């Protein structure tokens, strides 16, 4: 018998719960699980159990170069290392083992360039 | 400020010189861990 | 100076059901508590002039908020600083050993730090208002911030001048461009011809290369220029009058185009001609009639907008006579009539 | 369920009871390590009936 | 190489939810139908 | 020699081209999909604020929604996006679930 709460251990790197009920973490949704939810079309249970109760964040990207932005709020910071006067910050909804996979590419040289899906406008 | 968005594309590179030295946000200079608590700056722990 | 800009921004709605009651008022009202005072893309932000163009309130996918978000393309009057301009106001608040920190006061609210030299320190103190000049791209609009950080040096007067070789005509829809600035300099001068004569006329007398013996520099309704013993055989041009004989066409404007320093630079007044006899020090550039033409409005608007701010701040003789050691530390930079 | 208190002032290295139905200490001991070192030792004992799921 | 992102596998490693089931249509606010039926 | 953010520009914005109600080619017909995320777009958004037109009480936004989309009083359109053009245009088709049928949502 088992059951958690919507707050418990966390492990360090993804960010996900602890691995089950020895380490007071939560249950595994695993591959196959999203498979069968996406076959049902349940796509605001996946948000709801993959991001809001596993590891969802919050990214920052520049629009105009596709990179990793800074922004803050609180303590107002809005700026990009890449062109610091041409910043285009748009939140993109995210996950942190995403955004750990995203940096363990970059450390390997291999340079990932998000472009974002582009403003819409009706005419006139 | 920052508004909503969706990653449209993704664009794979080779990463050079000049894009490590744009994207970094400060230079490993000392092999300091630890000056005291604190990370020591400059180290490849620091804090920025 | 002072223009239009179109903005592209994507805004977050909290409440999209009450937002969409009243789409127009709302979405101002938003624009404005977001951008108003603020730079944003290389400029700064003063004004919402209206919204140019908009998306429907889509309702974000990718979290369970059930908030929606708008795509907006609006149109703002903003400030964008020159390079190497010229600011008649700053209040120097922070004077230490390793810079001076000064706030602009007449325009937008702007950041001026000055790198300290050891010639700087021991002059500029705190409460001082002095005018100030720009360097080249120095003028970054950091995003999100409420100032424009520049660095500067306390204006004094240069003694040099530029010399433009025109070999193009300047054409009628080029002339159609420029009646803007045309029309500013007419707004500025109107304002001018408003304020009082003698503190048009000292401030005149302190920002002059050379100096005249009194009631010799200004003739606000011609513009005849200052009667110093006809230094020149060759009477200067008005940049107005030419202006608007070349929307007739019936004039060219090839040749040397200088504005020598005894010229002075708030008036519209300026010297042509058609062999290089000027006395400059540096070599003429060779343009079109377009970029000698930009650069000498932008001058005049620029020495015009010197001069009524200068006016403005300093209403009263008594802070004349405060601040009257920034005043010799001018006129000691001047050049005599020993020529 | 076990005390304890770390040199550095203090910090607590204390031993909690994470499970879903309570035990009682049946029997506690201080015994020596292989080093020759005090560590404690704590048998929890629990009432197992015959239940729904058994 | 430029991946455009769409199916399943592309977005979820991105970190997103798929265009797929109830996210396949977007839905916008009705706004001739609220000023005329709302207050503020 | 120089960096990707170089030679990358953002893709640029697009126009909402909207298909004229007479050339709409999709079925008038909410799928059990658009009905389910009208709904549970319509519940949160009853969750914020609250303000309906239904007549009758319920105690649950879920309850709220589900009757405003049956009795047609639901304040959302369906936007069905059916191709972005590479001169940079996005030919929609805005669909009014007021005025559609409604699946067997049992
Ligand atoms: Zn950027």
């Amino acid at each position: 018998r088992y059951a958690v709460a919507s707050y418990g251990p966390t492990d360090a790197l993804t960010g996900q719960p602890l691995d089950g009920k020895r380490s007071h973490g939560g249950l595994r949704l695993g591959e196959m699980e999203h498979w069968v939810l996406t076959a049902q079309g349940a796509m605001q249970t996946i948000i709801e159990k993959s991001h809001d109760d596993s590891d969802g964040c919050i990214s920052y990207i520049c629009r105009n170069c596709g990179e990793p932005a800074i922004y803050n709020a609180s303590h107002p910071i809005y700026k990009c290392m890449n062109c610091d006067v041409q910043a285009d910050i748009g939140m993109v909804d995210s996950r942190r083992s995403s955004i750990v996979f995203q940096h363990e590419m970059r450390a390997a040289n291999v340079n990932i360039t998000s472009v974002l899906s582009p403003r819409v406008f009706q005419p006139a | 400020e920052a508004g909503y968005a969706e990653i449209a594309a993704v664009q794979f590179n080779i990463a050079g010189d000049n894009d490590h030295k744009r994207q970094g946000v400060m230079e490993v200079t000392i092999s300091n861990l630890f000056e005291g608590t604190l990370p020591a700056e400059g180290g490849i722990y620091d804090a920025r | 100076m002072i223009d239009q800009k179109i903005f592209e921004t994507t805004l977050n709605i909290d409440d999209p059901t009450n937002f969409c009651t009243n789409v127009e008022a709302h979405l101002l009202k938003e624009l404005e508590n977001i951008y108003v005072g603020k730079c944003f893309k290389n400029s700064f932000i003063l004004n919402i002039t209206g919204v140019i163009q908009r998306s429907p309130c889509f309702i974000m996918r990718t979290n369970n908020s059930g908030r929606g978000y708008m795509h907006v393309r609006f149109s703002a009057v903003v400030s964008y600083l020159n390079a190497f301009d010229l600011i008649a106001a700053v209040k120097i608040i922070k004077n230490d050993s390793n810079i001076i920190l000064g706030e602009s006061l007449l325009t937008e609210p702007v950041t001026i730090v000055i790198p300290s030299s050891e010639s700087q320190n021991n002059v500029a103190e705190v409460g001082q208002i002095v005018p100030v000049q720009l360097a080249n791209s120095s003028v970054y609009y950091i995003p999100g911030r409420q100032q424009a950080s520049a660095t500067g040096s306390i204006f004094i007067p240069k003694h040099t001048f530029s010399v433009y070789h025109v070999q193009e005509e300047l054409t009628q829809e080029q002339a159609l461009n420029l009646t803007k600035l045309v029309n500013i300099i007419e707004m500025l001068l109107e304002s001018r011809s408003k304020k009082d004569f003698k503190q048009i006329c000292f401030f005149e007398k302190l920002y002059y290369t050379y100096s005249i013996s009194s009631d010799e520099i200004l003739d606000l309704k011609i513009w005849k220029g200052p009667k110093g013993k006809e230094m020149s055989r060759l009477k200067p041009c008005n940049v107005l009058s030419f202006l608007y004989d070349a929307l007739k066409n019936k004039n060219s404007s090839l040749g040397f185009w200088a504005r020598p320093p005894n010229l002075l630079k708030s008036s519209p007044l300026a010297y042509q001609q058609d062999q290089n006899s000027f006395n400059a020090t540096e070599l003429p550039i060779i343009c079109s009639a377009e970029v000698m033409f930009v650069t000498l409005l932008k001058e005049i608007i620029n020495y015009l907008q010197f001069i009524n701010d200068l006016c403005d701040t300093f209403n009263n003789e008594q802070l004349i006579k405060r601040h009257e050691n920034i005043w010799m530390l001018i006129e000691q930079r001047k050049i005599g009539h020993d020529f | 369920i076990i005390g304890k208190v770390a040199k550095i002032k203090y910090i607590d290295r204390s031993v909690m009871y994470g499970f879903d139905e309570p035990a009682v200490v049946d029997a506690v001991m201080r015994p020596h390590g292989p080093n020759d070192e005090i560590f404690g030792l704590m048998r929890l004992r629990y009432e197992r009936n015959l239940n729904i799921g058994d | 190489a430029v991946n455009p992102i769409y199916g399943i596998a592309a977005p979820t490693l991105m970190g997103s939810v798929p265009r797929i089931g109830t996210m396949y249509s977007d839905i916008i606010m009705d706004e001739k139908y609220i000023t005329e039926n709302y207050k503020s | 020699s120089p960096s990707i953010c170089e030679g990358f520009v953002q893709a640029s914005s697009q126009t909402l081209v909207i298909i004229p109600d007479n050339e709409r080619i999709t079925s008038n017909v909410l799928t059990t999909f658009e009905a389910t995320r009208l709904v549970a777009v319509r519940a949160q958004q009853l969750a914020i604020n609250g303000s309906t037109m239904l007549k009758k009480k319920y105690s649950s936004p879920i309850d709220i929604a589900k009757q405003e989309l049956f009795n047609r009083k639901i304040p959302l359109l369906v936007m069905r996006c059916i191709k972005v053009t590479p001169e940079g245009q996005k030919i929609v088709e805005i669909w009014n679930p007021r005025e559609m049928g409604i699946p067997l949502l049992d």
